[PDB]
């Protein structure tokens, strides 16, 4: 019983956050990956000159 | 009609060899985990068999031809391949026995002995020494003509007495069948002591289970050895001790027995590809 | 070309071959995981020769490295696959808990989760059966249906005992690859150290016999 | 010389 | 009785409050971004040292050297671009899970089944690296650790806690406790203003270490979760399961914003990690390989079949050059 | 740390002596070592090197057959014995501790050296300054001229700079053109490109009195430059 009330009151704690559509969130993670896909080296292979691999 | 038969025999062991040690090979290579003691060992017996079969062909079409048209020095080159090849085949077997023994009898002393680079530098020395004693064959191969024009690719001992011939094929006898025998013989044998002594566990089941197996597998392997390899060394031997006029019959038991010398080459990838739990999953 | 760098690549190798050297020394090293009922035996055995205490002795040219489990309270299948490959497991048991209060249910069901994992298919497991000095009287006094209802027979050492050695070497269900085998505890003639010699050597004996092909 | 000797056949 | 009923009702609605901001449609989102198509990538390097089963590995933010810790005892520290060996550390406690760099390549750390992490000092005088500190307090048994600064490392451990500490003191300054399961694995956010940690209990609860109460938890995994990472951008992370299921969960959403599985892989995940970019996702499976998913389309787009054993740690650079995965095969391969 | 040097003396032309070289507070068998000796009123000048474990000697080329470097990793020390000793070779002999990995500071510790006095295409690293006037307070720059591109394939510029303050050992200052060496301030900075390299001080300060010599490592041979006297 003594971890009821801790529980509880996390859980009213944690009820009121600021929780956003998912489209907005799809929106932001994919405006995300498009802003940084130019510097990803996993997605176009970089040229042997500038791989230092 | 003999003599097609005959080739037709070497076409298709030859041919029955290449892919069997072809796909040992492609297998052993491909996967990551053949870097060990036993899979590089396998992997020299593999490379031995696959020349060796290779070696073979050469042979054939003498035999169709009942001459050799190759030339002197394709005859002295097929020779020495063959010669180390063979020879590359024996000692890697012992080798394996060997090393089988030490690994089994001896498990904790043998850690210092066996690593892969002490693995290599043997397996370096086995080369070493199968090119070591094909050196008669290397020097006195060459072209025989008969009054006839034919001639055919073999060993042209000098002088004119044969005492040459027997000294030739008794050390070859020894070198090349005896002392890898006995060799294996001896380690296979304190091999399987050792498991079968292992009743201090007290535990049942452990005289049969895990050792009926073991000694199958021993028996084939010597079985297979001495039956493919006895038949062309009494045949050498007897001809070199007993003049026997030639006759079709014995042409074609002598061709038989060239036949089988390589079919224990074939059949060792069989065995080490039929029988292998931990390499038959790769 | 490769100024210093020579340098770097003369240490690399030079602490190559102390990694060779470590690792060459540890494999003459034996490691046994070891389970048991809760403080019911596991203080026998141990005279006989935190998260993890681990013991080290020697016994004729080998060293043993014994990691014990009463250290650690947690979920077994979380630590499972960090004992994956271990030489052999010694699972002591206790034949006073046939009376308890009841303990022989949970460890034929703990041997039945360790005898059928997904890591632990093929390692071998060593037991002992210990307290034999009241398992001289409980028998007679007590008989063994109380946790055996299929079972009938003479209460006596010879084949009650004979049973439940039957019952728990047929726990495992695949018998065919890890060979489950057992010693009785000897307050007497400890002998105990030289069975567990003699186990890790067949261990390693069958380990290198099915490593080599065949 | 030996019409059989080693792995090959001579007419010789 | 009456507050077991009524934490039972605030989880309902909050899960419907949750639910009725689901507007997803997320079949209509990912449709207009061309597919990434398919990626190749073949082991550039192969670091053979080790004999025995690798368990984690860490890059070090210079992206050249990484650590990598293995049962034979001794965690080494690889220089990535020439696979020399810069250091050999020998640690007490053979049996190790986790190890970790230091951002500022000064230290490292690790741990496992004895319960105490171990930091070592790389950069000292004298030569041979020195054993810093032994941090000391958990009752599990260490599975990640993450270094903060040079002074603050945050640990996670198997009874079910996670804890904060000062390496100069040695003493857990602060404590992180929700979980009812073993917390299994651990990743910071890229500001590491806070972090995520993901248990036995199929629920990965997000952490800020200033507070130290669980921000947010987040639910919908049927089985034990391995590897918890962090999206590049800070706002989502992913969790690799034993069901053969990643998850992509965002922070502000609080939801499960995308799921990871195929119907021919039933294996567990031990390692998940992003892109530089956040656009691919490796996870390092069971099956003896690793696989590439386009995060945001998910698809699978590559595989790296190249272990003969099952890969248990998994890392990408900072610079997102290479990434490294490590497996039970005794050797970890440098993927490009 | 700390290195002693022993056996020096007067030495009669043509003769031998050992010099002994003690260690003491670091991993000795971990560092190669190097001996390194400076004219009565000249620079310094390189003598010998051996590696980690003896695995590699090198030696100079007006020093090749007449020395032989070794060492004692148990007892934690370095032997230099020397033969056929000529006039040239008198000179303060230095023992200098160094470590090579992926970022290590290789030359990091020098010796206080021993005397000894006997009675009577290498990369030439050109310096062309050898006195400044100095006034605290100020900024001084230093160049180095280097016969060839010190710059190589791996990006690392092997220039390393040293100063030696009156009547004291040398220290690191510079490694690699560009890193502080350890417990050095922050005044100095060092930079360039292949063959042309700068040091720099801001806010100059007491105690940087002294000579600034510019060293390469990127072959053996390792020379010295001439020296710049820094004097108020």
């Amino acid at each position: 019983i003594a971890q009821a009330r801790k529980l509880v009151e996390q859980l009213k704690m944690e009820a009121n956050i600021d929780r956003i559509k998912v489209s907005k969130a799809a929106a932001d993670l994919m405006a995300y990956c498009e802003a940084h896909a130019k510097e990803d080296p996993l997605l176009t292979p970089v040229p042997a000159s500038e791989n230092p691999f | 009609t003999s003599n097609a038969v005959l080739t037709f025999i070497y076409f298709v062991v030859c041919i029955i060899g290449l892919c069997g040690n072809t796909l040992v090979i492609y297998v052993i290579l491909r996967y990551a985990k053949m870097k060990t003691i036993t899979n590089i060992y396998i992997l020299n017996l593999a490379i031995a068999d696959e020349l060796f079969m290779l070696g073979l062909p050469f042979l054939a079409m003498q035999v169709a031809l009942v001459h050799w048209p190759f030339g002197k020095a394709i005859c002295r080159v097929v020779m020495t391949v063959d010669g180390i090849n063979q020879f590359t085949s024996i000692f890697c077997l012992t080798v394996m026995s060997i090393d089988r023994y030490l690994a089994v009898v001896h498990p904790i002393k043998s850690a210092k002995w066996r690593r892969p680079r002490t693995a290599k530098m043997i397996t370096m020395a086995v080369w070493g020494v199968s090119l070591l004693v094909i050196l008669p064959i290397m020097i006195y191969a060459g072209l025989r003509s008969n009054q006839w024009g034919r001639s055919s690719c073999t060993i042209n001992w000098p002088g004119e007495s044969g005492a040459w011939y027997t000294g030739f094929i008794i050390y070859t006898f020894i070198l090349g069948f005896l002392v890898p025998l006995t060799i294996i013989c001896l380690c296979y044998l304190f091999i399987i002591i050792k498991v079968k002594s292992s009743g201090i566990r007290v535990g049942s089941s452990k005289r049969k289970k895990s050792e009926k197996k073991v000694t199958r597998m021993v028996s084939i392997v010597v079985a297979v050895f001495i039956f493919c390899w006895l038949p062309f060394y009494i045949f050498n031997v007897s001809s070199v001790s007993m003049a026997i006029s030639p006759t079709p019959a014995l042409k074609g038991m002598f061709d038989f027995v060239v036949v089988l010398t390589y079919a224990n080459s074939c059949a060792n990838p069989i065995l080490y590809a039929f029988l292998s739990d931990n390499f038959k999953k790769s | 070309l490769s100024a210093e760098d020579k340098a770097a690549v003369e240490r690399s190798k030079m602490i190559d071959r102390n990694l060779r050297e470590d690792g060459e020394k540890a494999a003459r090293e034996v490691k046994l995981l070891l389970l048991g009922a809760g403080e019911s035996g596991k203080s026998t055995i141990v005279k006989q020769m935190t998260g993890i205490v681990e013991t080290h002795f020697t016994f004729k040219d080998l060293h043993f490295k014994m990691f014990d489990v009463g250290g650690q309270r947690s979920e077994r299948k979380k630590w499972i696959h960090c004992f994956e490959g271990v030489t052999a497991i010694i699972f002591c048991v206790a034949l006073s808990d046939y009376d308890l209060v009841n303990r022989m249910h949970e460890s034929m069901k703990l041997f039945d989760s360790i005898c059928n994992n997904k890591w632990f298919t093929d390692t071998s497991i060593i037991l002992f059966l210990n307290k034999k000095d009241l398992f001289e009287e409980k028998i007679k006094k007590s008989p063994l249906t109380i946790c055996y209802p299929e079972y009938a027979g003479s209460n006596t050492y010879e084949e009650a005992a004979a049973y439940i050695q039957c019952q728990f070497e047929d726990l495992n269900k695949r018998k065919d690859t890890k060979e489950i085998y057992t010693h009785f505890t000897c307050a007497t003639d400890t002998k105990n150290v030289q069975f567990v010699f003699d186990a890790v050597t067949d261990v390693i004996i069958k380990n290198n016999l099915k490593d080599c092909g065949l | 010389c030996k019409n059989f000797f080693w792995k090959t056949f001579t007419s010789c | 009785d009456q507050l077991r009923q009524e934490a039972e009702q605030l989880k309902n609605q909050i899960r419907d409050a949750r639910k009725a901001c689901a507007d997803a449609t997320l079949s209509q989102i990912t449709n207009n971004i061309d597919p990434v198509g398919r990626i190749q990538m073949r082991t550039r390097r192969t670091l053979r040292g080790h004999l025995a089963k690798i368990y984690a590995m860490h890059w070090g933010t210079d992206s050249r050297l990484l650590v990598s810790a293995s049962q034979d005892g001794k965690l080494i520290i690889w220089d990535s671009y020439t696979t020399n060996k810069v250091h050999a550390i020998p640690l007490r406690s053979s049996w190790v899970m986790t190890c970790a760099y230091a951002p500022s390549g000064n230290y490292v750390a690790c741990g496992g089944l004895d319960n105490i992490c171990s930091i070592y000092n790389l950069k000292t005088r004298e030569g041979n690296v020195r054993v810093s500190r032994e941090l000391a307090g958990h009752t599990g048994y260490l599975s990640c650790c993450r270094f903060l600064d040079d002074n603050q490392i945050v640990t996670s451990s198997g009874d079910t806690t996670c804890a904060l500490w000062d390496i100069e003191t040695g003493q857990q300054t602060t404590t992180f406790t929700g979980h009812t399961g073993d917390v299994m694995s651990l990743s910071l956010a890229p500001d590491t203003r806070l972090f995520v940690s993901g248990a036995c209990d199929a629920s990965a609860k997000l952490w800020d270490v200033r507070e130290g109460m669980c921000r947010q938890t987040f639910t919908g995994h049927e089985s034990d979760i391995n590897a918890i990472c962090f999206f590049p951008n800070g706002n989502a992370f992913a969790t690799g399961s034993d069901d053969a299921t990643c998850r992509l969960f965002d922070l502000r959403a609080d939801q499960e914003l995308m799921t990871y599985s195929h119907d021919n892989i039933i294996c567990g995940i031990t390692s998940v990690s992003f892109s530089k970019s956040g656009r691919l996702l490796l996870a390092g499976y069971d099956d003896f390989n690793c696989n590439v998913w386009d995060a945001l389309k998910a698809d699978r787009a590559g595989v790296l079949a190249g272990h003969d054993n099952r890969v248990s740690c998994l890392g990408v650079t900072d610079d997102g050059m290479a990434v490294a995965t490590g497996s039970w095969d005794s050797f970890l391969k440098i993927w490009n | 740390v700390q290195l002693v040097e022993s056996g020096g003396g007067l030495v009669q032309p043509g003769g031998s002596r050992k010099l002994s070289c003690s260690a003491s507070g670091f991993a000795f068998s971990s560092f190669g070592m190097h001996w390194v000796r400076q004219a009565p009123e000249k620079g310094l000048e390189w003598v010998a090197y051996i590696s980690s474990g003896s695995g590699t000697i090198y030696y100079a080329d007006t020093v090749k057959g007449r020395f032989t470097i070794s060492r004692d990793d148990p007892k934690n020390t370095l032997f230099l014995q020397m033969t056929s000793l000529r006039s040239e070779d008198t000179a303060m002999y230095y023992c200098v501790r160094s470590i090579y990995y992926y970022g290590s500071s290789p030359f990091d510790f020098w010796g206080q050296g021993t005397t000894l006095t006997v009675s009577s295409s290498d990369i030439v690293m050109t310096q062309a300054t050898s006195s400044v006037p100095v006034t605290p307070g100020e900024s001084v720059s230093i160049s180095c001229r280097s016969s060839k591109s010190l710059l190589h394939s791996n990006g690392n510029t092997y220039l390393y700079w040293f100063l030696q303050r009156p009547g004291q050992s040398p220290q690191l200052l510079i490694y690699r053109m560009s890193n502080l060496a350890s417990g050095v301030p922050d005044r100095f900075s060092g930079s360039g490109s292949g063959t042309a390299f700068t040091l720099t001080i801001s806010r100059l300060e007491a105690e940087d009195v002294g000579v600034y010599y510019c060293m390469q490592h990127l072959e053996y041979p390792l020379t010295f430059g001439a020296g710049t006297k820094l004097e108020l």
